């Protein structure tokens, strides 16, 4: 007779032949409704997604049929596991419903919530652009004060029992699939076996996690004291000294990026930062210029050309006519080839960036386009954005604006401007690597079970003041679910892929110049004119999800674990300078300290 | 003189599925292939056995064109030596193809907003075909033990499937009309002879 691999080829042969059209439908489908909102788009959107999702959760039930113990070859084993996940068809439907509409209210109070202070009643605005606009533009202390608490108190207390009724029915949904709880179900993206030598287990994640972030600790240390040094410039009788900083003057409404704390802790105010807008406008570039110039820099290290397709469907300008399109900068693969950007392109430096990070994007969607359509999507929740961050750091080096004609020869780079783009990269890449660690932690130690639902907000703020170095302004209670403040918390969605992307690029990045035979320091590198560099990304862009993700990082930068050594020695330099000018201060921060006694 | 009806193959309004792919048979004629080869209208455009040249030197005995549609990256299974869905449950081309294979893009013609879903393809088969043979029969292809009964079920789909032509369709999943020639040579007058 037949085998079970026998009957599971041709079972996933049919599968593959229906999922295309029934995900390229939903994906035009979401496509024309993002690229014009009119009120029957939402319908034909809304019923598109709606086939695709009761035939894969139909083809999913039909799956579990073939047990992956009769299977051996590891190319069909892939694909029947990522199809044999059942999500939540496991429960009963009254729970199943149950779950699905404490999600969707759960979505809904998020965006729709407002905070209103004392003195003025009427000033009560929404996170967006009202609190947003706060946290990062304000200077003063009360007003981004009333701001975090507002949207944590009226948003959060609201959020606190759905959380909680969402992490029992997660973690019975998860117990059903074969799981420890929900943070096990969602470190299982990670999980790999059917290979020896590459096998990763989702207990070995946490460890190598862990691992990672004590190496990281000596530079975020002096960086979280450099900044709390020239903190309190601006708030002179607001920070202490010793303390950790806190959490409503980070920049954003939760302090997961340091960006926006630039200007105030620049190390050079009177040296000005490479920017190339007034360059840009005055040489008449268009947005159409700005991507080619991408595609430019893309080709010039042996990647493809963007398809005919992406130059005629993709929204690179505004239409600005009648739609009210959401045009946030985002890269989409339409199923069978169609890759298309609907960014809304200004002339500017920072579109110039992020164009390269979106076209990296499309770069890593058009590699793995031969993998099987179960196969389509990186080795692991992190390899997609590290691919589109290296492009925007090897594209914003003042070696490339000068090579592709924005910057004039007759420019020096000098010892200061180092610093400050050196300093504003940790700003926005080292500080948000121990909120993301530190929230993916919670997250984890709650759904498993260390922390009752007594200690959420006590064990929230005590590996904050432990790990990232902020405290709160005033204390929470118990009610508060401040966690479930960041869009990510309270719309489900896993925090570690923000990690590990982190840490790969970096370590693509080194490797990368080094196939380059880049000599100087890890900030100047410039991966232009180098088709060695791209051939080596490339042959690992083209496997997806084939092969454990183990492996494809091992054939790029050498190495088969989560390696953190690139990312310390990219801030070498600012390291040191660093470590000079933390001499008369302390370094390190004491959690006894309490903004509020 | 003996003008070649190579009209109602290459400029025909409708062409048929790959899993039913439509054979036309031309003789008595003197042809002249370098009208189409040199037109630049086509994508692909290969050769195998007798050169890709002028060709303006060759009797045959008659002349098959076998045209169909199928996506881009598909193409290159129409070949010989090649494997895969077109080549082993759809079209075969033996070792011995004299003969070559024309195929260009038509995005515009086989391709409608929406989707247009009026080609198929056979997906599963019990085994492969024939030199230039076709398959047409609907039977229920059984993967298992289970009897089908004459209707879908468990381990039994069905042995033709429909293309998801749409117009934005990236070039590899664009649909390609493909017209495959292939000219005998047998105990014949050769009849079919060039200028
Ligand atoms: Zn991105």
């Amino acid at each position: 007779q037949s085998t079970t691999e026998e009957l599971a080829k041709t079972f996933l042969e049919k599968f593959n032949h229906e999922a295309e059209e029934l995900s390229y439908q939903s994906s035009l489908a979401s496509w024309n409704y993002n690229t014009n909102i009119t009120d029957e788009n939402v319908q034909k959107m809304n019923e598109a997604g709606a086939k695709w999702s009761a035939f894969y959760e139909e083809q999913s039930k039909l799956a579990k049929t073939y047990p992956l113990a009769e299977i051996h070859n590891t190319t069909v084993k892939r694909q029947l596991q990522a199809l044999q996940q059942s999500g939540s068809s496991v429960l009963s439907a009254d729970k199943s419903q149950r779950l699905n509409t404490i999600l969707n209210a759960m979505s809904t109070i998020y965006s729709t919530g407002k905070a209103c202070n004392p003195n003025n009643p009427q000033e009560c605005l929404l996170l967006e652009p009202g609190l947003d606009d706060i946290m990062e533009n304000s200077k003063d202390y009360n007003e981004r004060l009333w701001a975090w608490e507002g949207w944590r108190a009226e948003v959060g207390k609201q959020l606190r029992p759905l959380y909680e009724e969402y992490v029992a029915l997660k973690n019975e949904m998860a117990r059903a699939n074969n799981y420890e709880d929900y943070g096990d179900y969602w470190r299982g993206d990670y999980e790999e076996e059917w290979t020896d030598g590459y096998n990763y287990s989702r207990s070995q994640l946490i460890k190598d996690v862990e691992h990672t972030f004590t190496q990281i600790k000596p530079l975020y240390q002096h960086l979280h004291a450099y900044v709390r040094a020239k903190l309190m410039d601006t708030y002179p009788s607001r920070i202490s000294p010793t303390g950790c900083l806190p959490a409503h003057l980070l920049g954003d409404m939760w302090g997961r990026f340091w960006t926006n704390l630039y200007p105030l802790t620049v190390p050079f105010g009177q040296k000005p930062n490479i920017d190339v807008t007034d360059a840009m406008v005055n040489q008449s570039w268009d947005a159409r210029r700005i991507f080619k110039e991408a595609e430019k820099f893309f080709v010039s290290v042996g990647l493809p050309n963007m398809t005919q397709g992406f130059w005629e469907n993709s929204m690179l300008t505004e239409p600005g006519d009648s739609r009210k399109v959401v045009c946030h900068p985002t890269a989409w693969d339409l199923g069978k080839g169609d890759f298309r950007i609907k960014m809304c392109t200004k002339v500017t430096m920072d579109d110039f960036l992020t164009a390269h990070h979106e076209m990296g994007h499309i770069q890593y969607d058009m590699a793995y386009a031969v993998q099987p359509f179960l196969l389509r999507n990186g080795a692991n929740e992190g390899f997609h954005e590290a691919v589109g961050e290296i492009m925007s750091l090897s594209a914003a080096t003042p070696n490339h604006l000068k090579t592709i004609g924005l910057l004039s020869p007759g420019f020096s780079e000098d010892s200061e401007t180092e610093i400050n783009f050196l300093l504003k990269q940790a700003l926005t890449i080292v500080g948000t690597l121990p909120f993301t660690y530190m929230l993916e932690k919670w997250r984890w130690m709650v759904f498993k079970g260390e922390i009752p639902k007594e200690q959420w907000m006590q064990k929230w703020w005590e590996m904050k003041r432990e790990i990232v170095g902020v405290v709160e302004p005033v204390p929470h209670d118990e009610t508060y679910c401040d966690p479930a403040s960041l869009f990510h918390v309270a719309n489900d969605y896993s925090f570690i892929r923000y990690y590990t992307r982190t840490i790969y690029q970096f370590q693509f990045q080194e490797a990368l110049c080094r196939i380059a035979k880049h000599e100087g320091p890890l900030h100047k590198c410039d991966i232009s004119n180098s088709s060695e560099a791209g051939k080596k990304l490339l042959q690992m862009l083209t496997l997806g999800k084939s092969k454990p993700w183990t492996l494809a990082l091992e054939h790029v930068v050498g190495e088969k674990k989560m390696n953190v050594t690139p990312l310390l020695k990219y801030f070498e330099p600012l390291f040191t300078w660093l470590k000079e000018q933390n001499r008369n201060s302390f370094v390190g921060w004491n959690t006894d300290w309490r903004p509020y006694a | 003189t003996n003008l070649c009806p190579f009209g109602e193959v290459f400029n025909a309004t409708r062409f048929a599925s790959v899993y039913a792919w439509n054979r036309k048979r031309i003789s008595n004629c003197v042809a002249d292939y370098s009208v189409l080869y040199n037109s630049a209208s086509f994508s692909t455009f290969k050769c195998y056995g007798v050169s890709p040249t002028k060709l303006n030197d060759l009797c045959f005995t008659n002349v098959y064109a076998d045209s169909f549609v199928i996506r881009g990256d598909e193409v290159r299974q129409i070949a010989p030596g090649q494997t895969g869905k077109i080549a082993d449950y759809n079209y075969k081309l033996p070792d011995d193809f004299t003969g070559c294979v024309i195929a260009w893009n038509s995005n515009n013609l086989d391709s409608k907003v929406g989707g247009n879903y009026n080609y198929l393809y056979r997906l599963f088969r019990k085994s492969n075909l024939k030199p230039f043979e076709r398959d047409i029969s609907t039977e229920i292809y059984q993967a298992g033990s289970t009897p089908c009964n004459g209707v879908e079920g468990f381990n039994c789909y069905f042995p033709l499937q429909s293309y998801g032509f749409q117009p934005t369709n990236g070039v590899g999943y664009q649909p390609y009309r493909v017209v495959v020639l292939s000219f005998e040579l047998l105990h014949a007058p050769a009849t079919v002879c060039g200028p």
